[PDB]
Parts: C-alpha cells; structure tokens; sequence
C-alpha cells in the first residue's frame, strides 16, 4: 500500500513497503572453565595410569 | 566505510568460505592473484568492496579472511589452490590433529592449545581496519571443530571486541551428507554456548540444499562442491549489501535491527529463487512475480519448514538483476491475497526491499544457469523452530541412554553441560511458540 | 510393503484402519517412536508436524491437516467465518455467533444484536435472558461461544422430535474433498418442547447426553434410506434436493476457504484428514452448520465401509498395493 | 601424518598379518621389495598411514613382528613379501608359549616384552601424528593371546591417548582341537574389554562354516580361512588407506562405532564371498552387494543378527558404481528392517564409497556392525569355559605359572558382565 524511504543508485535501489501497521563472561571465567576440565581430564588419566600400575 | 572480517572454522566453513571468496572475486572482478584491474584506488581506497578486501601497495586485493581447521588437509588445498596468491600464509591456520567429531575435543581439549594463536591472527587483521564493525563466522554444527572451536572463538571475540557485531553462517546436520552419529549432540552444545554471542545466524540445513540440487539441478547425488556453490550464491546475496553501493543493510548492525527484534530469536530463514540447471535446454525466464512468489514455497528455503504455521517479525527481499520497484509491489500486492503471511501484533506487516541491478554471477562450469533476475528473502519466521524440535528430539533419544556421552566426559566436559545445553534449547522452543500462539 | 505407527490409541476409526492395513499382508506396524514409517496415525494433540517429511528414502503421510483446528474449535470457527471474505456476512448457513471471554473480544458486540424473539446457546446451557448466561461462561474459565438457538427446528414425526445431521468428509493429500454417501441423523428420543429450554436431552440431541434418557429408531440413529423415505412421504421432496445440496455447498465452501493455509500440495510430507460435519435442518428446510469435529468417530453400522474407504482413497492412493462410497465435491 | 603402528603376535597373528601386508601392498602399488608401481595416485595419497618412506622412494611396513618361537617368523621371512618388512623389527624368543595364556602373559612373555616395546617406541618416535596401534592375534593360544594382551596393557600405559585396535581371531572346536582354548580366550576377552577401543571379532567358527557350507571347501586350510580374513581386513581398513570423509581415522571410527566404552566388539561382513583362485565373472549389482553385506551367511562372527539389534554400522563399497544406487539400497535395508536398528540412536548407519576395488573384484562391500547379537559369541565361549572351570580342569597348567583361580573367576565374571550389558541395550 505505502512505499517509503526510496533510495536510488547507479547500482540499484532500495525501499520499504508496509501493507498494514502493528498493534557475558570474561577472559578469566573462560580460562577457569577451560582449566577446570583440563584437570577433570588429567585426573581421569592419572587414575587410569594408577589402575595400570596395579 | 567499515570493514568486516570473515572467519571460516572447520572443513565445512573452510570449503564454503572458498566458494564464497571465489564468487566474491568473480563478482568484484578480482583475478586469482588479487589484482583488480578496475580499482584505481591503488594501494587503498574506502570503497564498498574495500569492506571485504584490503589492498597492497602493489595493487593486490586480499580477503579480510581467516580460515582455521584443526587439521591441515582442507586448508592445505587452499594454500595450493587456484586462489593461493590471494590469501597470505598468516591467515591460513591449521593444527595437526582434529576434533574427531567431538564437541568437547574441539572446545576443551585441542581448543585450549590454539585459541590464542588464532585470536592473535584475528587481531592482526583488526589492526588493518579503520572502523571494523564485526565478524561473519562460517562453520558446521556437526564437526568437532566447527561446533567446539567455533563456540570457543565466539566467547573470546565477545571479550576482545565487546562492541562488534557477530553473524554466523551455520551448516545444520543432514544424514545424507553427515559423517558422525553424534552431530545432534554437537549441534545443541555449540548453539547453547554460542547463543548469547551471536547477533544474527543464517542456518542452512544440508537437507534443504541437497534437495534443491537434485530437484532443480537434476544432480543425482549432490557433492560438497554442488552444495557449496549454491550456498555461496545465497551467502553472496546476503552480503551483497556490505560490498556494494546501496542503502539497505549497509552494515552488520543493520541486519540485527532489520531481522531481529528479539535477540534470542536471531535465526532468520533464507529462501532463494530461482535455481535453474545450466544444463536445461533454455529456461523460460521467470518474472518478478514468479520469483517473488517462489520465496513462499518451502522447497526453496534453506530449511524445510512451513511458515504458514508461525508468525513473522521481519522480512527482507534482496533482488539481483532486472527488477524495478513497481514490479516488486505489484508482485507483493498479489501474493498477499494468495498466501498466509501473518506477522506479530507488535510488528508492521511489511517488507524491506533491496535491488542490485547486476544479475547473479555464475561460476563458469557450475551447475547454475545465468538468469536475468534473482531474489533472496530474509524472513524471521518462528516456523524455523521446526528445525530445533527435530534436532532436540534426536538428542533426547540418544541422551536418555547416555549413548556416546562417555566420549565428551572423557575430554573433561561434565555430563551436566549436556543437560544445561538441552534446557537452554528447551527455553528457545518455548520462546518461539509464545510468539506464534494465535489460531 | 509399507509401515505405519499408531500414536492415538483411542481412535475407533483408525483402530479399524490399522486393523484393515495389517490384514492386507502388505503393511508392517512399528513401535510408535520408530522414525522409519510411511504412515502416521497421529495423536490428537501436539502432533509433531515439524518432524514429518525428513526421512530420506521415505514418503510420509499423516492423518491430520496441520492448521485444520481453525475449522474444528468452536471459537476458531466463529472467527474463521467472520474474517474470511470467502465466507463472511454474505454467509447464510451459520447461526449468529460471538466469541466470549469469561472476564480482541466480542462480548461487547453481542448485547447490541440481542436487542429485538431471541434465544441462544452455549454440558453447556441454552436460555433466553442475557444477564444470566454471561454469568455461566464466567463460572468456568475457558472462552466458549454463544449462537442463535434455532427456535424453529424441523421436527420428525411421529414423535415431534429434533435431530441433527452428521456427514463424514475425507480430505486426501491432493485436496480432493470426499463426502461419504452414508450419513446419519442423531435423533432426539423425546419430543421437542417449545417455550422452556431448560431440560436438555430433547434440546441437545448429542448421542451421549441422550442414550441416558429414552424408541423410534435403533440407537437414536436414523439413516439416509429411512430419512429420505420420510422426506418423500411427509414433505414430498427427497434428501438430495432438500438437504444434501445445501450440505455439500457448505462442506466445499469451508474446506476451500482454509485450503491455502493447510494444503500439502508442495510440502515435504503429505496430509489427509477425516472430518465430521454436523448440521441442523430447520422448518423451512434450510440447513445450518453447527460444528466441525477433527477427530470424529463413525456410526457403528457404517464403520467397515468408511474405514475401508479411508484405506482406499486416502492411503492406498499414495501407497498402492500389489462402486465408490464417497461423492467427490467438485471445485 | 596420522600413522598407525601394526603389531602381529603368535602364529595366527603373524599368518593373518603377513597376508594383510601382502594384500594392502598390492592394493597400494608396492612390490615384494618396497617400491611403488601405481597406475594411479589415489594409492600414494595416504600411503604413510601404514608405511614409512626411505631414500629411493622405498616404502616399509610400519609393522612389528612378535612371537615366542622362531618359526612363522621364518616362514614370514621366507614368504611372499618377506623381504619387505624392516629386519630389526622381527622380535622373537625360543621357548614358545605352548598354547598357554599364563606363559604368554606372565612368564615366557614377560621376559620378551620390553624388547618389543623398544621397537614400538622407535616406530612411535618418528610419527608426525600417531593415530594408535593395530594388533593381529588369536585368542585361543598363548603368545598372541597371553602376550598379545600383555603388550596391549603396556602400550596403553605408555600411550594412554592413542587408539587401541585389534583383529582378534576367536577360537572354535570346528577348527582347532586344543582343549584349553576357552580358558585362553576368556582371559583375553577380559583384557580386550578393558584395554582396546575397537576389536574386530574374527570368529574361526564363522570362517569355517563359510568355507565349508558356502564356498564348498571340503578340506579347509588356514589359507582358505585367511583368504576371508585379509579380504575383511582389507575392507575394514579401506577408509584409513585412501582419501575420504567417513571413519577416515581410528578415533573418528570409534566415535562413530562405540556408544558405550565396553561395547566395542564388531561383526565384520564381506561380499561377495570368494575362494582363492576361484575367478570371478559377473560383478554384483549394487543391490546384490547390499543384501549379501547384511546376510548372516556373510558375517565373520558366528552370530545371528536377527537375534539382536544394531547399535551402529559402517558400510564400505569398493569399485566404480553409482552413489545414488548405493544410497537407495542402504536406505531400503534400514527402512525394510528398521526393527533391527536401535531407534534411540538416529541415523546409526554410515556409508563410504571408494573407487579402487579389491584385487580381482570389480564390486565389493565390507560390513562392520556393532550388534548386540555378538553376545552369542561370548556366550558360546563362556559355556565351554564353565564346563571345564566348575571342575577346575586343566587349571594346573596355569596355577603352575603363578596364577590363582581368582583371576579365572574374574575373567569369567567380566565376560558374563559383557553379555548382560549387551542384553540391556537389546531390550531398550
Ligand atoms: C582351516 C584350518 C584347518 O585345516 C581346519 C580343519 C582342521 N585343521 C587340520 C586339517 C585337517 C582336517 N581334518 C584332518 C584329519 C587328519 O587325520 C589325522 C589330519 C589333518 C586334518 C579338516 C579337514 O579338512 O577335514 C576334511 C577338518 C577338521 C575338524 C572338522 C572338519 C574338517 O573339515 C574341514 N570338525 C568340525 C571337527 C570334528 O571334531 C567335527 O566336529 O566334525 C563335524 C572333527 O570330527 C569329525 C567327525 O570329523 C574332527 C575331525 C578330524 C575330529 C576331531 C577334532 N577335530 C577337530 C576339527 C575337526 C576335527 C580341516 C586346520
Ligand atoms: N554444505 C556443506 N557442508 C559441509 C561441508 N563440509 C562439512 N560439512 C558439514 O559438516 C559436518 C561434519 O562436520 P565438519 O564441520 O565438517 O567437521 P570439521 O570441519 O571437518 O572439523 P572436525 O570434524 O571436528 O575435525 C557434515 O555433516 C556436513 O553436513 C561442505 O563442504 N559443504
Ligand atoms: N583364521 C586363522 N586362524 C588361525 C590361524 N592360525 C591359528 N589360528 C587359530 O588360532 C588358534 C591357535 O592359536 P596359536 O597359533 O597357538 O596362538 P599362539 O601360540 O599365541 O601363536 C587355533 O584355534 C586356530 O583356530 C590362521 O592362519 N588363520
Ligand atoms: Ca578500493
Ligand atoms: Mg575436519
């Protein structure tokens, strides 16, 4: 119904047409969480090595 | 003029990036060695294409791109391919051993060992930028790198660049081309961890691309280069406003305001017409009416789903070729009576329209016929949550038996991160349904 | 050889459909959560429509039309008919109806039309003085609907008894609209009563709230042979000319109206659905639409034939194995 | 470079390993001397997964040869590709293990294992990116069985982050008449259930029944058996040896095949089944390959697939053929028998296609199944085991090497555990 904001270029054009109207963590918390599992994992491994040592 | 840095993560992001930069070079007339015969801004300039390429004093135009895979096989192809002289060694980053389709191995294990190197190489580009506005990030949901490194990068990006926009082009997993049974697990994880860090995400379901290739390119068994040449058209369409003179979607912040009133619901649906086999013995060319109408057929979307059952929040039409507005509003006037296009109470039923007179560029020897006019629709419809319910279901069946979970835990990740990711996704499906509630 | 899943276990009609399919020796039935099916007889609620049509190597078909509820929920229908110019106020086969919220609503608009003989309806409740009815919908908390209560119902003799008509309509994937040649009359057992609409059973002709207060016809179910023969003898017409013509026009109009919103012509899965249409016939032999039910049961006599017509029209068309009981309503 | 370290141990382990190097060497264009002859370059693109290169573009199998007795090794050295293995990699003793697990694991084998690890180390020394280890051995003798699993335990302690993979020949009365094999196999399975990532259950009962019933071999030799074994080993390694997308290295394969850590024992299949020499004339159609690939008459483990449910499945097609037809035939397998694939692991069948076919075939298919029906193989060994164990018979052969009945009771319990854990997920 209502074309609006028409703009034209050599390249093309652009506009808007309305048919009807309406009605965060930090570098440290990251390094903490990364190293929290580099540990949980290093422990799961040393536990394996220990069982193998028996 | 404000620069945009492209980041391509994993196999899917790297090969897809290559397809885009190939197209970008054809579209901007930039040879396989970075020489742009029609630039007179020799050694610089603040032109519209300068948002995506910087320039060498020697006349070389070089993508503002960073590719990064935890294994070298793919990116090696890039450092020996037809566009080698284009990129410079310091932007092609490979590890040696990959994520084994394991979100945890890419986020927690092999990620830690490389996040810094990459953030280095990314700020190296941020410093050849006069007013960098943000990042376009290309990655799969299903690989270990594409899901797990990508979500790690995103969080550090929202730390080293708190005021910059981040858009994603995300490949959603489809069994016809997938290589891992655990892709659903990786899809959910990286979405949950990337959600609050992405401003707007364009999801392409390999299922959808794969069928457009069989149905409309009559290709028996689409390959990645088939899929990726088509994905590059759609990506080029979405980014043409950043690379050319115009007044619609002129910077990454505008995609947010145009497509995303609700920040969590930042997954606008792409639809592309027409896709025509370059083998077809001449095609009767399609009108502004016909291609505009083809935007409301599910068989043309990057995600199969039914926008009839769902409400709209924003709609953008992006035209390339022989199009003038009078045709556009006549076409829109018609489809509106023939089709189920319901917006939300708090948004005006309307379309933002962008026309670039240059018709779409085809890759010599690709599968796509050249055409006089083409259009990409960007519509934020709640119907796209059908793809969330599909993925969440597959996740529920496997997780209720902890199937394969031991692979992630094995890498340091806590079983509970699984359930946290899944509850966040359960909130998302809730948001979406709130907005489409009438009928 | 095809596969199907049953996810609505209280469906008389699709119980017989599954039974019929198994007994063909060409339809395996799988566990209700096995994805690799052809046919889904689906739940009546929250059916996972978004999960159909993504099984490579499988043509999938489901027994409901997503969105068809807009025709099958009392207050939805009211809204569908008013706002669809396809139907609208040039509409003459629907009683005046108003959606009302138990305190985008038209409880305001209702009172002004009441001002004129006036009788209206909601276990619900029919009355004639307004001030009290609204108090009822405010008892329960769910938005129901109030329509003109037909003060001049056509009345069967002998018995002087009110009835309604039920037609079963089957919409297939190609949106063919099929009307089952056999319909049924749900016949009030005791006589209609003019002034004083406060006893039910003889006003509300629903099977349940009647098989509980009864003579004339077995099960209070009159079929078309008898009702047509009654029509010839008492009124001197036939069923087709006097009633059916109106019905078929009302079915075709309703389903054509929502077709663009629910068709699966170009969709990654296909749909068919069985609808039950309920009409009342009035004194001047005019036909009115009461409700459409999206999950209808069938009349006991007519199950074998209808449930095998579903198999043949809706299911074997899309999955072919190794006189017609419907009338195709043409559009 | 994603290298793999191959180890073969004992008589069986060394025989079937020799045959595997024979085959994959032909497939890759390497000759009885270690020099490439490829009418193709697909051959050399991933050659370094199983070979190191020398000056003169010489390739040498990254294989280690291990036994407690010098035969076999001599027949391997005086065999087809004998001269092509690195000589300082034959690592052998003299006494042998006499089909006795304890001798291999605890006494004879202890004496020899350190020197095996040194050759491993030196090979591990020089990999850009070590994937892990593949071991060939039988489970019914002493060396491959007892000393093979000791090796596995020592390697995992040195390389806890590499992938452990075995080809484990299971024992069968139809093929062998040594009476203590159920003992040696229950002791090995116990080890394998704890210390490997993937194990191919190459069952001598299947190999026998296939050769006798199907190939119509009335007097099967171990060559007939090992003809089936190298075919299958050639098949299941296809995706590691040529370029590709699916299961292209061990860890990706394990992430695809192993949903629970203990349930990592796989049923290989192969199609078409062939006798050696017996030349081929009409290739299979793609639908033929598929039906045979899943046919129980083609499995290398004597288990009934229709008695269980597939947890996961990898399928590998070789030779020039249409991926569309392959795609269609695999979907149809799944959608016509969906009951047999667990519903709670969506899309659990992954398919690869390689253009190079196996010597003397134009079309072939290799199946790798993780089926709960494998519990049948462990039940069979468990029954033979109890029938001797409840009378503690022949046990003195092991107690005399230092072992306690207790170790036997543990191995028995762990394998019965394994069987019931396979039943849990079949009834889920
Ligand atoms: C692939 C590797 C092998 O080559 C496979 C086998 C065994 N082996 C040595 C070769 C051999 C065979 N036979 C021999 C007789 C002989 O003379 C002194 C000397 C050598 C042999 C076999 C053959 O080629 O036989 C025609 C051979 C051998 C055996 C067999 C079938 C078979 O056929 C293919 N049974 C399944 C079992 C047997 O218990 C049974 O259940 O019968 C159905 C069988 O009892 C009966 C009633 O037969 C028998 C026969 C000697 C008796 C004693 C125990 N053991 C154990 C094997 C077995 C055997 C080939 C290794
Ligand atoms: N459209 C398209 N999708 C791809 C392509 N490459 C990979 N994918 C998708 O990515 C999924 C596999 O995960 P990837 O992102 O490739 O994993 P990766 O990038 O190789 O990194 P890792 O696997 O973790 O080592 C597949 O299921 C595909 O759907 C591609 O070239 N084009
Ligand atoms: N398939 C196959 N099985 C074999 C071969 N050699 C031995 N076996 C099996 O291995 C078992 C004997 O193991 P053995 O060789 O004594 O083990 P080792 O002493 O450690 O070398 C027998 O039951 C055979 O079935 C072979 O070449 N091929
Ligand atoms: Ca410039
Ligand atoms: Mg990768």
């Amino acid at each position: 119904m209502e074309v609006i904001e028409l703009n034209k270029c050599t390249s093309g054009q652009s506009f808007e047409v309305i048919l009807k109207p309406p009605s965060d963590p930090s570098l440290e918390e990251i390094q903490k969480k990364l190293e929290a599992a580099e540990e949980r994992r290093k422990y799961q491994e040393a536990e394996l090595l220990k069982h193998l040592a028996e | 003029m404000r620069e945009c840095i492209s980041i391509h993560v994993g196999q899917a992001g790297v090969q897809i990036g290559n397809a885009c930069w190939e197209l970008y070079c054809l579209e901007h007339g930039i040879q396989p060695d970075g020489q742009m015969p029609s630039d007179k801004t020799i050694g610089g300039g603040d032109d519209s294409f300068n948002t995506f390429f910087s320039e060498t004093g020697a006349g070389k135009h070089v993508p503002r791109a960073v590719f990064v895979d935890l294994e070298p096989t793919v990116i090696d192809e890039v450092r020996t391919g037809t566009y080698r002289q284009l990129f410079h060694p310091e932007q092609l980053i490979t590890g040696k051993e990959d994520a084994a389709n394991n979100y945890a191995r890419g986020h927690y294990t092999i990620g830690k060992e490389i996040i810094d190197l990459v953030l280095d190489r990314i700020r190296k580009l941020a410093d050849q930028c006069t007013g960098l506005q943000g990042f376009l990030v290309f990655h799969s949901f299903g690989g270990g790198t594409g899901s797990g490194f990508t979500s790690l990068l995103m969080e550090r990006l929202s730390v080293d660049y708190g005021k910059k926009s981040k858009l994603e082009f995300s490949i959603y997993p489809a069994p016809q081309v997938s290589t891992a049974v655990v892709e659903p697990y990786n899809s959910i994880l990286t979405t949950h961890t990337t959600l609050e860090h992405s401003d707007c995400a364009f999801m392409v379901d390999n299922e959808a691309i794969y069928d457009i290739c069989r149905r409309n390119l009559d290709i028996e068994r689409p390959t990645y280069t088939n899929l990726n040449r088509l994905i590059s058209q759609i990506v080029s369409s979405i980014t043409a406003s950043l690379r050319f003179d115009g007044a619609l979607n002129v910077d990454l912040t505008e995609f947010q305001t145009n497509l995303v009133p609700y920040p969590r619901i930042h997954f606008p649906l792409a639809t592309y017409a027409p896709v025509i086999s370059a083998e077809k013995a001449y095609h009767e060319q399609l009108s502004v009416a016909e291609i505009t109408n083809a935007c409301f057929e599910p068989a043309n979307q990057m995600v199969k789903c039914d926008p009839r059952h769902g409400k709209y929040m924003a709609c953008c039409l992006l035209y390339r070729g022989d199009v003038v507005p009078k045709d556009v509003n006549a076409a829109i006037a018609t489809i509106k009576t023939k089709r189920s296009i319901q917006f939300v109470d708090w948004c005006p039923t309307g379309f933002k329209v962008g026309i670039n007179y240059q018709p779409p560029t085809v890759v010599p020897g690709g599968d796509l016929a050249k055409v006089q006019r083409a259009v990409c629709m960007l519509s934020n419809t709640t119907a796209i949550a059908e793809a969330w319910a599909r993925l969440d279901h597959k996740f529920d069946l496997m997780y209720a038996k902890r199937a394969f979970v031991h692979w992630y835990v094995g890498e340091g990740m806590e079983e509970g991160e699984f359930s946290e990711a899944r509850e966040d996704m359960a909130a998302l499906e809730k948001d979406y349904e709130e907005v489409g509630v009438d009928s | 050889m095809y596969t199907f899943v049953v996810r609505d276990e209280n469906s008389s009609v699709y119980a017989e459909v599954s039974r019929l399919l198994l007994a063909t020796g060409q339809w395996k039935r799988l566990r209700k959560d096995n994805p690799r099916f052809n046919l889904m007889l689906g739940e009546r609620n929250r059916l996972p429509f978004g999960r159909l049509g993504h099984e490579p190597g499988l043509v999938q078909l489901v027994n409901y039309y997503r969105g068809a509820d807009k025709l099958c929920r009392k207050a939805s229908l009211v809204k569908l008919i008013k706002t669809s110019p396809e139907l609208s106020e040039s509409c003459t086969w629907f009683p005046e109806s108003y959606v009302i919220y138990p305190t985008t609503d038209e409880r305001e608009v209702f009172l002004a039309a009441y001002n004129r003989g006036n009788v209206w309806i909601a276990g619900i409740l029919i009355s004639s003085e307004a001030s009290e009815l609204l108090d009822f919908i405010d008892e329960q908390g769910q938005v129901h609907v109030i329509q003109k209560y037909l003060e001049k119902p056509l009345l069967l003799e002998p018995g002087h008894r009110k009835f309604d008509i039920r037609s079963w309509v089957l919409v297939d994937h190609l949106y063919n609209i099929y009307l089952y040649r056999e319909g049924v009359l749900r016949t009030s057992s005791e006589p209609y009563n003019s002034a004083n609409f406060q006893d039910k059973t003889c006003h509300l002709t629903n099977h349940c709230i009647q098989k509980e207060y009864s003579r004339y016809e077995e099960g209070n179910e009159m079929f078309f042979e008898e009702f047509n023969q009654y029509l010839m003898d008492a009124l001197n017409t036939t069923l087709e000319n006097s009633i059916l013509l109106q019905i078929k026009h009302i079915i075709r109009s309703c389903l054509m109206c929502i077709e663009p919103a629910i068709s699966t012509k170009h969709l990654h899965y296909q749909s068919f659905q069985l609808f039950g249409f309920d009409f009342m016939v009035d004194e001047e032999l005019k036909v009115w639409l009461i409700e459409v039910n999206g999950a209808p049961a069938c009349a006991q006599k007519l199950y074998a034939e209808l449930c095998q017509g579903i198999v043949d029209v809706a299911i074997s068309s899309v999955f072919p194995l190794a006189t017609s009981i419907f009338i195709k309503l043409h559009h | 470079m994603r290298e793999i370290v191959h180890i073969q141990a004992g008589q069986c382990g060394n025989q079937i390993g020799a045959k595997f190097w024979e085959v994959i060497s032909d497939e890759h264009g390497i000759d009885p001397t270690g020099s490439y002859h490829g009418d193709s370059d697909l051959q050399l693109e991933r050659i370094n997964v199983y070979y190191n290169e020398a000056t003169g573009n010489k390739y040498v199998p990254r294989a280690i040869l291990v036994d407690l007795e010098p035969g076999t090794m001599d027949s391997v050295r005086s065999g087809p590709f004998g001269q092509i293995f690195r000589p300082d990699n034959f690592v052998f003793g003299q006494s042998g293990a006499g089909n006795n697990w304890a001798k291999g694991h605890y006494t004879e084998g202890a004496e020899l294992v350190d020197s095996v690890l040194d050759v491993v180390r030196k090979e591990s020394e020089s990999c850009d990116c070590l994937q892990g280890f593949q071991l060939t051995h039988s489970l019914g003798g002493g060396t491959g069985s007892g000393m093979g699993t000791l090796l596995i335990s020592k390697i995992r302690e040195e390389y806890p982050d590499r992938i452990m993979n075995t080809f484990s020949v299971m024992p069968s009365p139809k093929v062998s008449d040594t009476v203590v094999e159920p003992y040696n196999a229950t002791l090995s399975v116990h080890q394998l259930v704890e210390n490997t990532d993937e194990t191919y259950c190459i069952d001598n009962e299947a190999l026998y029944d296939i050769c006798f019933r199907t190939l119509k071999l009335t007097t099967p030799t171990y060559g007939d058996l090992n003809h089936l074994v190298s075919a299958t080993m050639s098949g299941v390694t296809t995706c590691l040896r040529f370029p590709g997308q699916l299961n292209a290295d061990l860890r990706k394969l394990a992430v695809n095949m192993v949903p629970f850590p203990r349930l990592h024992f796989f049923m290989p299949g192969f199609a078409p089944l062939t006798s050696r020499g017996s030349q081929q004339y009409r290739a299979l159609t793609v639908p033929e390959l598929t039906q045979q690939m899943f046919d129980s008459k083609n499995m290398m483990a004597a288990c009934d697939p229709r008695h269980g449910r597939y947890l996961t499945v990898a399928a590998i097609f070789r030779g020039r053929m249409s991926m569309k037809e392959v795609d269609e035939q695999m979907l149809n397998v799944q959608n016509k028998n969906s009951s047999y694939f667990v519903e709670w692991i969506p899309n659990n069948v992954k398919t690869a296609v390689c253009d190079i076919p196996p010597r003397g075939l134009k079309m072939s298919a290799t199946f790798i199944g993780n089926s709960t029906a494998i519990q049948e193989l462990f039940k069979r060994i468990s029954e033979q085991f109890t029938a001797m164990f409840r009378r503690k018979a022949f046990l003195h052969w092991y107690t005399g090497e230092g072992m306690d009945e207790m170790e036997f009771t543990e191995a028995e319990s762990n394998m019965n555990d394994l069987v019931s854990e396979y039943q849990q997920y079949q009834d889920a």
